[PDB]
RNA sequence: CACAUUGCGCCCGCCGGUAUUCCGGCGGGCAUGCCUGUUCGAGCGUCAUUUCAACCAUCAAGCCCUGGGCUUGUGUUGGGGACCCGCGGCUGCUCGCGGGCCCUGAAAAGCAGUGGCGGGCUCGCUGGCGGGUGCCAGCCGUAAAACCC
């Protein structure tokens, strides 16, 4: 499902720096001797939360190893209540090399050409059902607790220390 | 038998979620100056 | 609008995510250095409302200062000192 | 040793015996395997069912590719519960599904030559289908002589 | 470093990036030409044209073996391609100024003596056949040689055709070195013993006998008049046997 | 491993491929071409990973075995349609006096014996063929170049070329030879 | 102040001098030990030698016998008919 | 660097003396903390890596009454609806073959049936011969042939 994502995803990717000033070449000569809007992957997080709680994006992926991750914490959150499917990308270093940059902490697709609606279209029933619905029953828990053999020992070496007398 | 089977199931479960891809002390090395 | 949603979050310093996560970098800020570099602020909304800026020049540093007091009171705050 | 039963909708294109059987048998051991088809035209109606040797190696299989996008097609395999298994499941099982052209065939029964007391019947049956057509177009309204 | 931030372009996907920092790294496989400026080290080298000469042994039995070999690597096609042009050139200026003297055949191959200047060089060229490469041998040693003897002998061919009066490069084309004519595809452009021995002389090569070789020698001792079969090349006499005006035949065969 | 789209991907290229296979020999086997032989030189290139019976059994008969492998044939009419049939895993077209005589000469092999041994002699080249006219290296080339009543016995004495891979660089008439001599 | 665009077809499209101008005598250095030259081939290297220089056939047989880098030459002479009886040296490369 | 003694290191270059090596001198450099950038890296910190792409005829050939027209190039997801037909069988009911209308996300829960030819496998008889086979990623249409070799 991430490598059926991002075959969308870098159908839409934003232009680099240099193809940006081609175009910009490109039409300025033009000039000195007509152009649908353009469509593209959405970036930045301020930029992302107003696109969800404005309903304009129709899906969101977000990293997963944000440093504070307070910044991304509420995202989840936020895309059940505005009903937007969202799902979580294993890195920001693969979402931030999808657009131009070095990482990016989420990124949405708001409309998309005609050519491709129904491969969006199958990509939010695609992550809504196999990713959506495994996680609704494991997100309102909490999760931790990998105690391996050697945690195991040592907890049990405390609660037998902790029989005798407790000081 | 039944843990040999059990184990081709679970590397066939590996495989199709996460793929095939998955002296002794220390000195600062010698960089470019 | 994600710095909307981090300033409300900052004013529940006692709920179960917070204080986790200030349990969890408290361990580490004290396996640093008294003084030290971050390379981000660890509250990007607070750093942002009081004049950071991501350009070359901004800088963050993260520094321990004892607390308590010499029954002798202070008249500058442990932040001075920091 | 209890053979789980696994139900496969949704089937792409090209995803039909060979390689939905070399696929599980990754899993593990398959004992049998149909794949449902149509009599006018061999074609699959995108579903198939798999006998694995193990309800162990099911249970595996089939929550591995519970939703898995393949060629735009989201699968869908769930097991069937063992009560709900049919008797006649796996009438067909591991044998080619013959494509037969049943408008060919039947369209050179008509060309090839008759014997002339069949020609005869023949056109006793369409005499009464006439009239009995005739019959009904009277009430409608019109009549041909001929 | 460069070759580092083509590695980050390619593995981010900007395959526009990666090609336009590859056109910054020169590459030899793509260009033919060595892949760093070595003008300034054959000076140093070299201060004056005449140990420039001096060391044209080694230079030119490198660059007429790497001439028919194989393509590695090390060398890629190209920088082959640009070996055997370098070595026709030199041979143009030989034909021209007359300067071959003498020339021998052993086991090992066909030996050259050319008088440049009042220099003998002596380089050694193979049978013109398969050539093994069985064994230990790093053609990464052999590819910086040939890099600094390709430089060497650009830098001396500039001056010796200056010299003489024609220009450089001298005009090739490709449609009569695409059909095989190997000396005879280049063109000399004039301005802005050896003329007597087969002046008066025309001759025919058969499949049989060795086209370089004796196309060189004959040309650099008086013949205008050579001609071949076919299969040979291109750019010849006659091709015919049957032509009256030719009159020596060189044939080996039983 | 194998992936469940690797497998219904191949069915696609077999389906494909059995339908292309389908209309070839049922269509008249003629090209927009003259009638008269000429030489063409094959190299085999990786296009498809499963390959059907049919396609198979001309490779073993043109000894295009291995990937960047080339080798002589000369058009007649049971060439062309055997060429066809296997064209998307050929790259084929019309060498000039340049390609064949360097290809011949700088990766250049025999066929002695069951084993594969470099043409360095010319004495190599007597004990093997001898009776048919040819003597030498050059009437090798010849002989494939001007393809004679011996050109089926002197390509068959020459090895399958194992050609390099390049780093860059349908019917071709002369961008065949880009790519030899890319790939020499 | 700038130049106009150009489409990427025709850039691909549109993409000497003598080293010794200023040429003049140097003293060689004492440190400089210039590499000997190669001997120049003898009567013994033609492939239609003098007669003279043939070895026998036991003496040809025990010189491919006995091992490598021990030989004082790296060679046998050897007399051959034609040109195209000449084999190609087998260590040109090496 | 050193109570700083006209002492002693290290890097690059030069000068004078029997000097490529020796001696003395000279010139330019070598403190710490921190910022921006460059370059070289380290980490059982994290990630990606088994290529779900395009690839029929964007026109050819044969014709006719000389310039327009004709013919061939076989290429369709599955399911459902007391609806309207034609033709084959069925004593008949009905079932097959093709249509007219309507619906559904590339949707889905046994309902497997038409005779074969070759090949694979297996069983018997004297490599050969004869039977079977819920085996063919091989073909055909009720015979058989083609493929194969």
């Amino acid at each position: 499902l991430a490598a059926q994502a991002f075959k969308l995803l870098n159908k839409y990717r934003p232009e680099t720096k240099q193809e940006k000033k081609e175009r910009l070449l490109r039409e300025a000569t033009a000039i000195k001797e007509v152009s649908k809007k353009p469509y593209t992957v959405k970036y930045g997080l301020n930029h992302v939360v107003g696109l969800i709680e404005n309903k304009k994006a129709s899906l969101v992926l977000i990293a997963n190893d944000v440093d504070p991750i307070e910044l991304v914490v509420f995202l989840p959150a936020l895309c059940r209540k505005m009903g937007i499917p969202y799902a979580i990308i294993k890195g920001k270093a693969r979402l931030g090399t999808l657009v131009h940059k070095k990482t990016a902490a989420v990124v949405a697709i708001t409309e998309v050409r005609s050519e491709d609606k129904n491969e969006l279209a199958k990509l939010i029933s695609a992550v809504k059902e196999g990713y959506l619905e495994k996680v609704e029953d494991t997100r309102k828990r909490w999760g931790g607790g990998i105690m391996g053999f050697k945690a195991q020992k040592r907890e049990e070496k405390r609660k037998k220390s902790l029989e005798t007398a407790i000081k | 038998s039944k843990a040999a089977k059990g184990a081709q199931a679970k590397k066939a479960a590996q495989a199709a979620l996460k793929g095939v891809h998955s002296s002794t002390t220390f000195h600062r090395p010698k960089t470019l100056v | 609008g994600a710095l909307k949603y981090l300033e409300e979050l900052s004013k529940k310093k006692q709920s179960d995510v917070v204080r986790f996560l200030l349990r969890v970098r408290c361990w580490e800020y004290r396996q640093l250095n008294v003084i030290h570099r971050a390379s981000r602020p660890s509250r990007p909304d607070k750093a942002r409302r009081l004049g950071y800026k991501a350009k070359q020049g901004y800088v963050i540093y993260r520094v321990r200062v004892r607390r308590g007091g010499r029954q002798l009171k202070y008249q500058r705050s442990l932040r001075a000192t920091a | 040793s209890q053979p789980g039963v696994m139900y496969i909708a949704r089937l792409p294109h090209g995803f039909y015996e060979h390689e939905l059987r070399g696929y599980f048998s990754q899993f593990g051991e398959i004992t049998r395997l149909r794949v449902v088809r149509n009599k006018k035209t061999g074609a699959s109606r995108h579903r198939a069912f798999i006998e694995f040797a193990d309800a162990e190696v099911a249970d595996i299989a089939a929550r591995t590719m519970d939703k898995y996008l393949l060629f735009g097609h989201i699968l869908t395999c769930k097991i069937v519960p063992p009560a709900q298994v049919h008797p006649d499941l796996f009438k067909g099982a591991n044998r080619r599904f013959k494509v037969v052209p049943w408008n060919k065939m039947a369209g050179r029964q008509l060309e090839r030559p008759l014997s002339e007391s069949q020609w005869q019947v023949k056109v006793a049956k369409e005499e009464q289908r006439r009239a009995a057509r005739a019959e009904k177009l009277k009430e409608m309204g019109y009549e041909f002589e001929a | 470093a460069l070759e580092k931030k083509i590695s980050r372009a390619l593995g981010r996907g900007d395959v526009s990036n990666a090609a336009r920092l590859e056109r910054n790294a020169n590459l030899p496989e793509k260009t033919g030409k060595p892949r760093y400026t070595l003008n300034h080290i054959i000076r140093e080298r070299y201060p004056t044209f005449q140990d420039a000469l001096r060391d044209l042994d080694d230079c030119l039995s490198m660059l007429f073996l790497f001439a028919n070999l194989p393509s590695t690597t090390a060398v890629p096609a190209k920088m082959i391609a640009r070996c055997e042009r370098l070595c026709h050139e030199f041979q143009h200026y030989l034909i021209v100024t007359h300067s071959l003297r003498k020339s021998f055949l052993s086991i090992k191959g066909i030996y050259y003596q050319a008088n440049i200047q009042g220099e003998d060089i002596l380089w050694l060229v193979p049978y013109k056949f398969n050539q093994r490469i069985v064994g230990d041998v790093d053609f990464r040693i052999m590819g910086t040689f040939v890099e600094f003897y390709m430089t060497l002998l650009g830098f001396v061919n500039y001056r010796l055709y200056t010299s003489i009066g024609l220009k450089y490069p001298p005009k090739f084309d490709q449609v009569k070195d695409d059909q095989g004519a190997e000396l005879a595809a280049f063109s000399l452009e004039g301005l802005n013993d050896p003329s007597q021995l087969f002046a008066n002389f025309t001759f025919f090569l058969s499949r049989e006998t060795p086209r370089q070789p004796l196309e060189f020698i004959l040309r650099a001792f008086g013949c205008k008049r050579i001609g071949w079969d076919a299969v040979l090349g291109e750019g010849a006499f006659t091709t015919d046997e049957s032509d009256p005006r030719i009159t020596h035949q060189i044939i080996d065969r039983p | 491993f194998k992936r469940a789209e690797k497998y219904v991907k191949e069915y696609r290229e077999q389906e494909r491929e059995k339908i292309r296979l389908a209309r070839i020999a049922k269509q008249q086997g003629s090209f927009h071409i003259p009638a008269e032989a000429k030489l063409v030189f094959v190299i085999r290139i990786k296009g498809i990973n499963k390959i059907p019976p049919k396609p198979r059994k001309i490779l073993q008969l043109l000894r295009l075995r291995q990937i960047n492998n080339g080798v002589f044939v000369k058009v007649t009419k049971a060439t062309a349609e055997m060429i066809k049939i296997v064209e998307p895993w050929v790259a084929y077209g019309y060498p000039n006096l340049k390609s064949v005589r360097e290809l011949i000469y700088k990766r250049g092999y025999g066929k002695v014996n069951g084993q594969r041994i470099p043409l360095t002699d010319n004495a190599i080249i007597e004990e093997n063929l001898g009776k048919y006219g040819i003597i030498c290296i050059e009437d090798l080339i010849h002989e494939i170049f001007t393809v004679g009543p011996n050109f089926k016995q002197a390509a068959n004495f020459l090895w399958p070329f194992k050609l390099s891979n390049p780093n860059g660089g349908g019917n071709r008439e002369e961008h065949i030879n880009a790519l030899i001599r890319a790939m020499n | 102040r700038i130049l106009p665009y150009k489409p990427p077809e025709e850039r691909e499209r549109e993409e000497f001098y003598d080293l010794w101008q200023n040429e003049e005598p140097q003293p060689p250095n004492p440190m400089h030990i210039p590499a000997p030259k190669l001997p120049p081939p003898g009567y013994d290297l033609s492939y239609n030698p003098p007669p003279e220089y043939l070895p026998t056939k036991e003496e040809r047989e025990e010189w491919e016998k006995m091992d490598p880098e021990d030989r004082e030459k790296d060679y046998l002479p050897t007399k051959y008919d034609s040109l195209r009886k000449v084999p190609a040296w087998g260590n040109f490369v090496k």
